[PDB]
């Protein structure tokens, strides 16, 4: 038996992030979805371009390892630096934490957007099983399964048949 | 009946990351944000590089023996070393670290003679501390003695215009003799003034002679002073003894970066963020290697590691 | 023919941010929704009040254009300032980027909240076409269309009629 | 059948903005966050404004000719100019920039006489460098000569209590004569001390005479020193020559802001964040005009522009 | 009569954050949901662990109340400090504002996740009333109500009955 | 028919908080983020604590009467007080605040004799300003007079090696006599030099005598100077009068924290972030009590209060 994303993920889904597991008369299958997988990769790659910048600002020595500077100014420098170190440590931590929270929610949102897309193309010919699948109330051969995936499935073709089987 | 499930991938070994809300939530994939990896060499490719070694940086202006290679050195990257010394005859610069800071971003130095000449005094002052072929001195400097032992020292004035477009680094020195017996043997009796005026700068100097701790056989000391002489300005040196006179003014060439280090150069690897332990090649926005690192660098942070998630939640 | 927000936006929607395009016997029409438009404007105006603050802290000269200060302290100042410049540049960039991501998602969320509101008032008398519209399974004259918009549409009035037409 | 669509607006020319996730995503509408727009005038409305022009700011204490208007100036906004000079007879202040920093937020200065009077010396020292109606001096200061050429200079002590509630800015000077021949013609033979003590403060001064570069016909120099004399405290000046004595103590009025500039005042436009190029009126949290800008200002950032979205996604 | 979360909150919900108000023949009742309440508390407690850190960095005096330091350096210090004070004030304000926006949306999202969970277990045996309730189209005694809450409700048991009553 | 509603809690009297988008939106519950609460005592539990009271911190090195308890004090937390004074005979340290900064994190000081002894001069210089059992002096210091009034002062050299592993804090003084009449009565005629050299350090000192404001009966002044003498290095003092010689070198014990305060100690309550008004116990990331607070502290912010929401929206 077979389950969707509401239960868990698919350790078997190798060539994509998001996908389809179908069960029919011919058997059981898993194909990846390209556009929803790519959209989530691009979004993440966009963060990396932002955060893998190298600073253009140049900084020179103010200080000296070999011959220590006068105490007072050295202490001011050491203090100024530490306050700055505090700031960047805070910023760095918050940024990663904020971005990670968003990276998660971003990807959940992409799963969400695919499932509610399918539900809409399947129209009145299927029901939500609650694990992230649709019980299709008609016969759906490997072709009909492939027409859902590649968003060509026309629901009116199977409507009268399916409608009747839900009653 | 026939069903179609919607799913997302997962794995056995999720990487743990932090979020606004949860410590250590697993994700499919994550990259490091804090650089820890350092190359234990100065990556100098693409850059003229002067490894001062034995030679103190301030020494390139005054020219003790250690620094003869470098009296007119030219560079993009300047490396000072712990063994480096700015002197032969004991002494220090006043305002040393400012001057260092200047020379490090100076591109190097080009020397010019200031054209002083001298009557009724000696010029060949020397010491076994600055030795080349035996007793010698600071290359760019002249130790003005009195004409013979105990002899009087003619009160003199000497001047130099800076006819160039850029400012001229001017340096001179005061001699602090190990006793009053020495001060007189060299520049004679009487008390001794040395007065230096540009226009934008005035200041004065009295030699303090006296017993001090013996440093390289020497009990006396040279105070080294300096100034930036302005285009078209003149510096004038009025003095009656105890004066270590400049032979040559220095001019800055261009732009450079100086660093302090304890590892080899390497002209093969390219780099841009250096520290004492080596060079930090990395694109990561942060680093945890060294807060005093310099160049174009990742921001230094307190933390070993901050993993940034590059994948969705793991639910296996 | 007519489409909703899942496909694209409406260059013709002039007097609101969000709205309704209806198609019936009398013709075709577009009216804006006020409360969902206003809610999104207020939310954005709230950001502007937050970010268009003027700093109350006063800063005085530390430095000097005409007569340059001693090198060492001047260099410390110049360094301190540059580190601060780095910090604000980072903050400014992240703030705009963060706020922009949120401003987008905020507005998508407002469209979302309106559509799923309508779906709920239309009850069992209409179906999701998947472009962001509802095929209403009964006759809906310009009045009935205006009763959906102003949230007065009572679904039980058209129920038995519509239910039957979906079978 | 009858249908109802849900939609959101859009346009042909979306503005491009950046997000956490995408560079250059189009939105309906966006506003600028980084100020670039500057007014090339000092917007002085609402504020007493002193445009020191020719007069150096430190000059208002000592009173060379340039600064006669300003010996007791009062202001809210103080503007220094590049041509401004603190002197007539060549010289500089020691600790000049601190003192400047003080005077700029001082509200202006109110002068009081310190009541010194003098026996067996001259008081009318003057020079063709500080000219009003020909040879003259610093207004707030007295050039104490010996009574006649080469003559001895009576060793003197003089004091002043600060009876007021606030501290008193006290200023005095040392004269560095162009030769020893001059030092004697003015204050006579012997070496020369000037010793200044409050209680809070002690320090000492020797005149260094000697040839210097000729500045405005003058080869000599005035070192200017200062201190903050405390309420009820006394400053005492013990000296035997080479002393440029104060006539008047200065007191700070209130609060002001000083700036450095190269553009006109304008009392019509109001402002609060100034720089050398003018004034920056703006509500934007950031600015990219000038990092050294002062007052109540937007934070200076590196970037030309950071657009903040004020509308939804564009999908046309 | 009774209402759900779309209208408003429940001042009467004492022993939980999220919950169920049912209406049947036996009467009217309110029980809290534990797992959705806990999830929202944990998430919030996670923020507090993050933000109630004490700084490990130590800072020493640079300055002096009793005997004021030289003006120039003191002014540099006073300036450096004020720039740092500006930074933390900005950071503190934004952090709270950002985190508060997220704390709200986090909790809305938890209500959302519970309601759409119920809708899915209730299957074809109930309809969305639009105030955040479900009109169940069969008889649901205090037991059947408790089987929805503790996620044991099997919809096929009541299906044929309910289906028929929606027609 | 039967229905089931989904709901969330609420209350009357939501707390108002700010978000990205709304000012003053009500939530169920919220906690404070900015600390305002202070304990008006120095919470010293767990820490050796020295309350210097009357004794200035720099005074512990030189040892005026106020500081006899503390000549070898040992501490973790050091508290200076407003009444604290570093002197008996009027005077100040040069570079005072650096030295203070050092001593505050020094753990305390351990004294060692430098072993000087003296021929043909007096050693028992004393003054009614430093009184113990009547006229006395700085404990750790010797006021070297000439052997009898007006008498000559033998030119001397004296030295001290630092045989220890750590650096030695060395301190000495110059005496600025209220007149030339006094300078002579004490150290005789002639002008007077004091020259101090380690190897690492050279510098010189001339006494400036002269009338000054009378401070506790005294018109004269002691300049106090210092240096860090390096392991195995030697400091040498060449002088002919006006020299306040050290008896004892000081060594730093360990690590401590110094603070300035106006409230009681309390060894019962524990603490780690102190200020003048007391101590700040708190886990809140920010505080609005005092920007100059020290230790391990919440970051100081401008704002009274920033409430962080710890509950959902209120809709009642
Ligand atoms: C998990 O994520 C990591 C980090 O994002 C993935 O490794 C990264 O893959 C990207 C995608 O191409 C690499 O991009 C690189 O750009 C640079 C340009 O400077 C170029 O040198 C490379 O040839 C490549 O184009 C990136 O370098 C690489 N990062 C690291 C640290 O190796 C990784 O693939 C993901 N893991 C899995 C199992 O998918
Ligand atoms: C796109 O967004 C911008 C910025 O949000 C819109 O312009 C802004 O509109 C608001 C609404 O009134 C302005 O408030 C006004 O402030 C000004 C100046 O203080 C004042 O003259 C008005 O009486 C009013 O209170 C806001 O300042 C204004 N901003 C700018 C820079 O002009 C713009 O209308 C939006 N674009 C479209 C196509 O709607
Ligand atoms: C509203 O929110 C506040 C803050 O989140 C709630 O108070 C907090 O409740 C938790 C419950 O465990 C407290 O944890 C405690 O930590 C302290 C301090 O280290 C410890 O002594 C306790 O035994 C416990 O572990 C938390 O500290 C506490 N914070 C405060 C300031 O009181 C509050 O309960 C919530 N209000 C309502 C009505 O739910
Ligand atoms: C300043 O910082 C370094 C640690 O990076 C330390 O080794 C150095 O001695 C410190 N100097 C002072 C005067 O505190
Ligand atoms: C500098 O140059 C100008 C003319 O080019 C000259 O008149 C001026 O006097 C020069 N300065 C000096 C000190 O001679
Ligand atoms: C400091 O920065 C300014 C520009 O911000 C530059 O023109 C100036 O000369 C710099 N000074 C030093 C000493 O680097
Ligand atoms: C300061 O003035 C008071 C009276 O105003 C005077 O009695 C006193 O001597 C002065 N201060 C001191 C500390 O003596
Ligand atoms: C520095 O700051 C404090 C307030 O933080 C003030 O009392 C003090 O006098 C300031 N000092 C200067 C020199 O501006
Ligand atoms: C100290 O160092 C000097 C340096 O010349 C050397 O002569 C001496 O042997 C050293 N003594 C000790 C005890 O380390």
């Amino acid at each position: 038996a077979i389950a969707g994303f509401i239960e868990n993920g698919w350790e078997g889904l190798i060539d994509g992030w998001y996908g389809f597991r179908h069960q029919n008369a011919q058997g059981e299958g898993t194909a990846a979805d390209y556009k929803s997988t790519q959209s989530a990769i691009d979004q993440i790659t966009g963060k990396l371009n932002r955060l893998i910048e190298k600073t253009n600002q140049q900084f020179e020595l103010i200080d000296n390892e070999f011959t220590e500077v006068e105490k007072q100014i050295g202490n001011v420098i050491n203090w100024t630096r530490d306050s700055i170190t505090e700031v960047w440590s805070y910023n760095a931590e918050l940024l990663v934490a904020m971005e990670n929270q968003h990276t998660i929610d971003l990807a959940d949102s992409e799963m969400d957007k695919l499932y509610e897309r399918v539900k809409r193309q399947l129209r009145e010919n299927a029901e939500e099983d609650g694990t992230g699948c649709f019980e299709i109330f008609h016969k759906c051969d490997d072709d009909c399964m492939a027409s859902i995936r590649n968003n060509t499935y026309d629901h009116s073709k199977y409507r009268e048949e399916a409608m009747q089987n839900r009653i | 009946g026939d069903k179609i499930c919607l799913g997302h991938h997962a794995v056995s070994n999720g990487t743990k990351v932090n979020t606004l809300t949860e410590r250590g939530v697993e994700v499919v994939n994550a990259t490091e944000t804090v650089e820890r990896t350092n190359i234990p060499r100065i990556c100098s490719k693409g850059k003229r590089t002067v490894d001062l070694g034995q030679c103190g940086l301030l020494g390139t202006i005054t020219g003790p023996p250690q620094c003869d290679q470098f009296l007119e050195f030219s560079a993009d990257l300047i490396i000072e070393r712990r063994e480096g010394s700015d002197v032969c005859y004991p002494g220090k610069f006043v305002n040393e670290e400012a001057l260092r800071q200047i020379l490090r971003e100076s591109g190097g130095i080009d020397k010019e003679a200031m054209g002083f000449t001298y009557s009724g005094i000696r010029t060949n002052g020397a010491t076994s501390s600055c030795r080349r072929s035996g007793s010698s001195f600071y290359a760019e400097m002249k130790w003005l003695l009195s004409n013979t032992d105990n002899a009087a020292f003619p009160q003199m004035t000497k001047s130099y215009k800076n006819t160039r477009k850029n400012p001229a680094l001017i340096v001179w020195g005061i001699h602090h003799s190990g006793s009053t017996a020495e001060q007189t043997k060299l520049y004679g009796s009487g008390n001794k003034l040395v007065t230096v005026g540009s226009s934008n700068y005035q200041q004065s100097f009295v030699p303090s002679p006296g017993a001090r701790t013996q440093v390289n056989g020497q009990s006396g000391r040279i105070d080294f002073h300096w100034l930036m002489l302005n285009p078209n300005d003149t510096v004038t040196f009025s003095f009656n003894g105890a004066f270590i006179a400049p032979d040559r003014a220095s001019f800055l060439r261009g732009k450079s970066m100086g660093i302090q280090s304890g590892v080899q150069v390497d002209a093969d690897c390219e780099g841009d963020c250096y520290y004492s332990g080596g060079t930090i090649i990395s694109n990561l926005p942060f680093q945890n290697i060294d807060s005093r690192a310099v160049g174009k660098c990742p921001r230094y942070v307190k933390q070993r590691s901050l993993l940034l998630a590059t994948g969705m939640k793991n639910v296996p």
